[PDB]
């Protein structure tokens, strides 16, 4: 457990016209707190800031939002009536003082605003086994995970070998691909690789799992479509080593 | 968008500029939440810490950041912030820095991998190319091709590049998957 | 917090000459804390339009203020400065002595 | 030789608002700016003729510095109340003075950065500009914090460069008013207190800067411990006044001279009755 | 001009 800025929720989907509160808390006893939005590939823009409990003021792009600061620890941001322009990553930050002080950032809340929740789809997940040619050529073995057909792009992909999460020999794509690059609403796809030694893959007691946490609709959200409700869920695929 | 690609071990220099009279400039990095890197004051021309060196030229309204001996975890977007009054910062446009591995024994190949469940589904993996090879996007919009990704098998001290392609087209096959890219003539193509 | 009672001087900007425009000064210094009440009196009664300098302080941290008002003295006119401060049980009045 | 100084005063007034913050700035003995958080529209304002020319960016930048400062003093005041275990109901005072003294060359002779709480020394930056003098055990809390954060090194930049550079600008603006001493005019009055003694009072008027020496002599030697002096007092139009008085035997007034020492005098005046 | 420099006691 470390000191820093934390934010909830991590991910959110809103229908146009809905409202929301983003929470930010810090435990460094900092008096100065800030909200920014960042569109992907772009820079931060300040929404509101606060120099101390009971004091708030407008930043560069305040319209559409409000804040309050009743305690030092929390700085909640309110989104009043969601519009498509408010799709963005929202970052809270704090620092100790005015002047020659650097800011500490939260992890970000990723918000997608949509005209209709029928656009929301969970990923399908598949694991593809190493080729015998790769094993002969290199004595290594690459598994590939593909997560496909999801919207919005709010997922966390993780690899589990015999029940324990691994990071060594993994690379997951930075950015999803659009399955329909011409559509604003396109569903996405994401690939990851996990590479092991051939001898590891050749052990049929080794168990490999690709897991994708999808962040989707709440119990709170109304669903009147035919198909399964695209709620927050884990979708996974697996393979066993092969002699 | 400003972008810079280098090899691990090399030095990286990035620049930013600003518009108003200032008191300080702070560089930040972002990959994966910004994290601050180094602060320089308007009375200072150079400052360093560890692998970082920052400079500032108030006549030119510009600053440079030099990272000595770049590593893979330097891959990130880098931004500057400057004061806008005592209590606020304004942030600029980033520079996207990519630090590529030095692949010492390139072994370019394209393999076909079958689905764990319905083996009729597959993916093509282009792998083990050196960092000079660039993977192009697909001509056709029903063929999906990821960008390049670096993986590090830490216990074996081994790094490698790869990209993944797939499609439902009946024309699609690993021999043509990456035809839109310039790949090495000695790329290994095993029989399907 | 030691409290420090004000020193008070009442004087004119310029050596006086009867019937000529001038400023009556009441200089209060050496005091702490900084809240203080100072009136100028003409023949015993408060004058209405008195300005004062901006709150400042000496090396030893004690505060000083200058209170002032445009006037023209006449031979029968008696002037004074009245000062209250937390350190005074009752207010303090310092007459202007034109015969120094 | 010259100096520029800023003087900050915050005063809490619980139940009657946020603390008041006032600031004044001086070049030598001339006040040139003020800021008062309690004004209608608080902002930095000119208080000398030669600063008025400065543009709206000057005023805006400084105004923003003062508002920011005032907000930090609200937290400092709460910290201080805690260090001294004081109640929330009392009014308290935080004062701060900083600036630069320069010699004939125009470079730093002495930097200043000091603080008082409730009218007594709290913490001061020492003249090496590298260490602090804490006044009591409460102030050692601040000292430890400021040693850890390397406050003194950070403060040196303004005190050595920027402070000095502004001072020069302002000397240019002000010219004679700032660089040429305005000599003491004078008078001697005489007032019998009985049939055998009188008061002689020496008067020194319309002078600038405030530093002055007034000394009564008899036959040449100074009349040290029987002189009444009043504090040097401002005339109300940027000049200063003082007087010194001694009680002498009647018929001996001729023995007494008043020596007046001020930078605006080619030589020490010698006055007689 | 005042210093652009901020602290807490």
């Amino acid at each position: 457990m470390n000191a820093g800025v934390t934010q909830t929720p991590k991910f959110r989907i809103l229908k146009i016209g809905q409202s929301m509160t983003l929470q930010c808390t810090q435990d460094m006893n900092h008096n100065y707190m800030y909200w920014y939005r960042q569109d992907p590939g772009m820079g931060l823009k300040l929404i509101y800031y606060s120099v101390g409990a009971g004091i708030t003021d407008k930043g560069e792009v305040p319209n559409g939002y409000n804040v309050s600061r009743s305690t030092t620890e929390d700085f909640p941001l309110r989104l009043e009536l969601a519009a498509p322009s408010q799709t963005s990553v929202y970052f809270c930050a704090s620092r100790q003082l005015a002047g020659f002080y650097e800011q500490y950032f939260g992890p970000g809340t990723r918000l997608t605003v949509t005209e209709d929740l029928k656009n929301v789809f969970p990923p399908e997940v598949a694991v593809f086994e190493p080729s015998e040619a790769e094993i002969s050529h290199t004595q290594k073995a690459t598994l590939v995970c593909l997560a496909t057909g999801f919207y919005p792009d709010h997922v966390e992909l993780s690899w589990w070998v015999n029940g324990k999460e691994v990071h060594s020999g993994v690379c997951t794509d930075p950015q999803p691909l659009k399955e329909q690059p011409a559509l604003n609403d396109s569903r996405y796809a994401l690939s990851s690789r996990l590479r092991v030694s051939a001898t590891f893959w050749q052990n049929p007691r080794n168990h490999f799992r690709c897991q994708v946490q999808f962040y989707g609709l709440s119990e709170n959200d109304e669903w009147t479509q035919d198909r399964a409700k695209p709620v927050t869920q884990i979708v996974s695929a697996e393979a066993w080593g092969r002699a | 968008p400003q972008a810079l690609s280098i090899q691990e071990g090399e030095n990286a220099t990035m620049n930013c500029s600003y518009k108003t009279s200032i008191n300080n400039l702070q560089w930040y990095r972002q990959n994966s939440g910004l994290v601050h890197l180094i602060l320089i004051r308007s009375n200072e021309r150079e400052k360093h810490s560890g692998r970082l060196r920052v400079t500032l030229d108030t006549s030119k309204k510009s600053s440079s950041l030099l990272i000595t001996a770049s590593r893979a975890a330097d891959t990130a977007s880098y931004f500057c912030a400057t004061d806008a009054g005592p209590e606020k910062l304004v942030f600029g446009k980033g520079t996207k820095l990519t630090v590529n591995p030095n692949i010492q024994n390139p072994d370019p190949a394209v393999y076909q991998l079958r689905d764990s469940k319905s083996s009729d589904k597959s993916v093509c993996l282009f792998t083990d190319f050196d960092s000079q090879t660039n993977v192009s996007q697909s001509k056709d919009s029903d063929v999906y091709i990821t960008d390049k990704c670096v993986l590090d098998m830490r216990s074996m001290d081994f790094k490698s590049n790869s990209a993944v392609a797939w499609s439902n087209k009946s024309d699609f096959a690993c021999a043509n998957a990456f035809n839109n890219s310039i790949i090495p003539e000695d790329t290994f193509f095993p029989s399907p | 917090m030691i409290q420090r009672t004000p020193k008070i001087q009442v004087y004119s900007r310029h050596p006086a000459e009867n019937g000529k425009s001038n400023f009556l000064n009441c200089y209060v210094s050496g005091f702490h804390p900084s809240d203080i009440e100072v009136d100028l009196l003409k023949n015993g009664e408060r004058i209405e339009k008195v300005e004062h300098s901006d709150l400042s302080f000496s090396k030893d941290w004690s505060f000083y203020l200058l209170y002032y008002t445009e006037f023209t003295p006449t031979e029968k006119d008696e002037y004074a400065c009245r000062v209250n401060h937390v350190t005074l049980s009752q207010p303090k009045i310092v007459k202007w002595d034109r015969d120094m | 030789s010259h100096s520029m100084r800023y003087f900050y005063t915050s005063v809490s007034r619980p139940g009657r608002g946020e603390p008041r913050f006032i600031s004044v700035g001086y070049v030598d003995d001339t006040q040139f700016v003020r800021f008062d958080s309690d004004a209608a529209s608080p902002r930095e304002e000119p208080r000398a003729p030669w600063i008025e020319q400065e543009g709206p960016e000057y005023w805006d930048r400084n105004t923003q510095i003062y508002k920011a400062q005032a907000q930090t003093d609200r937290e400092s005041l709460r910290n201080l109340r805690g260090y001294y275990n004081q109640s929330e109901a009392g009014s308290h005072t935080l004062q701060s003075m900083y600036g630069c003294d320069v010699g004939p060359d125009g470079r730093l002779l002495r930097g200043h950065d000091q603080y008082a709480y409730d009218g007594k020394d709290y913490i001061a930056l020492n003249e090496d500009l590298r260490s602090w003098t804490a006044a009591d055990t409460a102030a050692q809390i601040t000292q430890r914090k400021w040693e850890a954060a390397r406050e003194a090194e950070q403060r040196r930049a303004y005190l050595e460069g920027e402070c000095v550079e502004w001072l020069r600008r302002y000397l240019e603006n002000g010219k004679d008013k700032l660089e040429r001493a305005d000599p003491p005019k004078t008078h001697v009055t005489h007032h019998p207190i009985s049939d055998h003694e009188a008061t002689l009072r020496c008067w020194a008027l319309g002078f600038y800067p405030a530093e002055i020496t007034l000394t009564w002599q008899r036959d040449g030697e100074d009349q040290t411990q029987d002189t009444e002096l009043v504090e040097t007092r401002p005339a109300g139009d940027r000049t200063f006044q003082k007087w010194a008085a001694v009680v002498v035997p009647s018929g001996e007034e001729q023995r007494y001279t008043c020596h007046v020492q001020h930078e605006g005098l080619p030589k020490p005046l010698t006055l007689r009755w | 001009s005042p210093r652009w420099y901020f602290y807490y006691l």
